[PDB]
């Protein structure tokens, strides 16, 4: 947004996130061995799913894969799921030890409310669309509010994602999720659980390539697998 | 447990809750118009329940009661659950305003670790008779046999009765009503939600009837009494 | 953890 | 004390 500063001819470039086909390449560029069995595709997709299109952590990785193995790089897959982005944060030529550093700043700058919103996202699915009313639960204040504070959200550091039709919707990454892991306060997390299934209720009293439908908001229970985990993790 | 410390002629009368009947006697004795609707006497036995069966909060019930109707009566036995007992603090016979401040007292003289433990038993179902396992998962402890869990719940009867020991059919205590909603609004308000949850974990593993050892991992027959601590802790 | 003892 | 440092 610094480019509001400028009323001109600006132009504007965006860096997305590596696509899968790109990760192959910069592994294959420094000599990385690639998959064959299908849980070792499957295992790469993990990393790249993982470090949603990420250079540096890329990196991180393989500085941090010791005997070059997709045993151990899967090693490293355990890892980020049980330590965050502090379970491969490395000496890189990045001027960082982890993006997680980076990113810390990145949530410094932002707004007090955004800082909120962002604080809360948390408790949400990664790598899943979901629609503005489905996060108006946790977010703070017709709730398009929401969508102004994501936008900025993505605006600012690219942490979140937009994505017009269907329908209005929004959705968090992985990196950007194990940020938020490990760092927003323990408590807040299972707060925003709770938070959740109770707005979810509330819209139950009031009666893949597909969007979630008005007529099945009320049951997150699709994502319980994952958000077993978020519980297993606050509460302890 | 003072007694133990006699080497003597001991012997004991335990006050025990006022049962059903005897509220209502009390009801009658202190100018209390009796039911005809049936949510009436309903009403009434709403009132024993919560205030599970005790003279004092029952008295700064009556004093509190104000116009006499059983209307005004149930607009406590509301303002009871959502305000907890200080819906009806009063000027009474008791040197306390609440029965909150006597408990007070009560828990401060306890066992750092019971402390604990009681500090737990808010998210529990009140008015249940329910196992020790299914106690073992809320309470705190510094292996595999949990009857340390029933030592305390044990200690915690005999120390001021704010549990309810119960032998058979199977080993079981049960936190009443009042000595629950003393800890509701008194508690940690993350410590009940956090009892919630590090319950719904142990929750699944692989009437006057005790609910049975096929049927535990789902306490969700408590729903009720769960949706009201949920509802409460996210406020 | 407990609001003034009670 | 939500989030960290900050």
């Amino acid at each position: 947004e610094i480019s509001n500063a400028a009323s001109q001819t600006c132009e504007f470039i965006e860096v997305t996130s590596l696509e899968i086909d790109e990760c192959y390449d910069f592994l294959e560029a420094y000599g990385m061995p690639m998959p064959v069995g299908e849980k070792e595709e499957d295992v790469l997709n993990k990393t790249i799913e993982l470090s949603s299109g990420n250079p540096a952590t890329l990196m991180m990785f393989f500085k941090s894969c010791e005997p070059k193995t997709f045993e151990k790089m899967a090693q490293l897959n355990n890892k980020l799921e049980s330590r965050g982005l502090v379970g491969v944060e490395c000496i890189t030529p990045y001027s960082y030890k982890s993006l997680a550093m980076a990113l810390q700043r990145c949530v410094e700058v932002l707004s007090d409310e955004d800082r909120s919103a962002l604080a809360f996202a948390v408790v949400m699915p990664p790598g899943v669309d979901i629609p503005v009313k489905l996060w108006s639960c946790v977010i703070p204040v017709l709730d398009d509010e929401v969508a102004d504070r994501l936008k900025r959200l993505s605006k600012r550091g690219a942490l979140l994602s937009g994505k017009r039709m269907p329908v209005l919707t929004f959705k968090i990454d992985h990196i950007i999720h194990m940020f938020l892991k490990h760092v927003v306060d323990a408590q807040t997390i299972a707060n925003g659980i709770s938070i959740l299934e109770q707005r979810l209720l509330e819209i139950g009293n009031n009666n893949e390539t597909v969007i979630r439908p008005e007529d099945f908001p009320k049951f997150m229970q699709l994502h319980q697998k994952f958000y077993d985990s978020l519980k297993n993790f606050a509460c302890c | 447990e003072i007694s133990n410390a006699a080497s003597q002629t001991c012997e004991f009368i335990e006050v025990t809750s006022l049962e059903i009947d005897e509220c209502y006697d009390f009801l009658e004795a202190y100018g209390m118009p009796m039911p005809v609707g049936e949510k009436e006497e309903d009403v009434l036995n709403k009132t024993i329940e919560l205030s599970s069966g005790n003279p004092a909060t029952l008295m700064m019930f009556f004093k509190s009661c104000e116009p006499k109707t059983f209307e005004k009566m149930a607009q406590l036995n509301n303002k009871l659950e959502s305000r907890g007992l200080v819906g009806v603090e009063c000027i009474t016979p008791y040197s306390y305003k609440s029965l909150a401040m006597a408990l007070q007292r009560c828990v401060e003289v306890l066992s750092d670790e019971d402390r604990s433990a009681l500090a737990f038993a808010v998210v529990m179902p009140p008015g249940v008779d329910i196992p020790v396992k299914l106690w073992s998962c809320v309470i705190p402890v510094d292996e595999q046999l949990d009857d340390e869990v029933a030592d305390r719940l044990k200690r915690l009867s005999k120390r001021g009765a704010l549990l309810s020991g119960k032998r058979m059919p199977v080993l079981t205590f049960k936190i009443d009503h009042i000595i629950h909603m003393f800890l509701k609004h008194v508690v940690d308000a993350q410590t009940i939600a956090n009892g919630i949850s590090i319950l719904e974990q142990r929750l699944l593993e692989i009437e006057t009837v005790i609910r049975p050892e096929d049927f535990p991992k789902f306490m969700q027959l408590h729903q009720k009494f769960y949706d009201s601590l949920k509802n409460f802790a996210c406020c | 953890m407990f609001n003034f003892l009670g």
